[PDB]
């Protein structure tokens, strides 16, 4: 779930609040349309994407569903435990915080405007 | 915390 992609962000970039990747470029957040403006962008289009696919799985609910995974010294795991929704979406969310910590962060493309910018 | 959405 949510809950926990905020604390794998948390786990892997230990420096920034995690919402500071709550609201950036055309696709971390809410937004999901448009030219991604940067590498973090495109890790998050990347995780949207990712999230439409496990949609498919029946009664598997991305924002939703409690997966099993840990975080110790460094590393990120997703667990043996999970059932084919809990995998994908761990997976798309481990995925995603990897790609996060790897990425340069752009303070101008915090909270630009979606309507505008997006299309 | 929150509950804004999401951290995509
Ligand atoms: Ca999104």
């Amino acid at each position: 779930n949510l809950y926990q992609f905020k604390n794998m962000i948390q786990c892997t970039v230990p420096s920034r609040s995690w919402a500071d990747f709550a609201d950036y470029g055309c696709y971390c957040g809410k937004g999901g349309s448009g030219t991604p403006v940067d590498d973090l962008d495109r890790c998050c289009q990347t995780h949207d994407n990712c999230y439409n696919e496990a949609e498919n799985i029946s009664g598997c609910r991305p924002y939703f569903k409690t997966y099993s995974y840990e975080c110790t010294q460094g590393t990120l795991t997703c667990k043996g435990d999970n059932n084919a929704c809990a995998a994908s979406v761990c997976d798309c969310d481990r995925l995603a915080a990897i790609c996060f910590a790897g990425a340069p962060y752009n303070d101008a493309n915090y909270n630009i405007d979606l309507k505008a910018r997006c299309n | 915390d929150a509950e804004f959405r999401h951290d995509s």
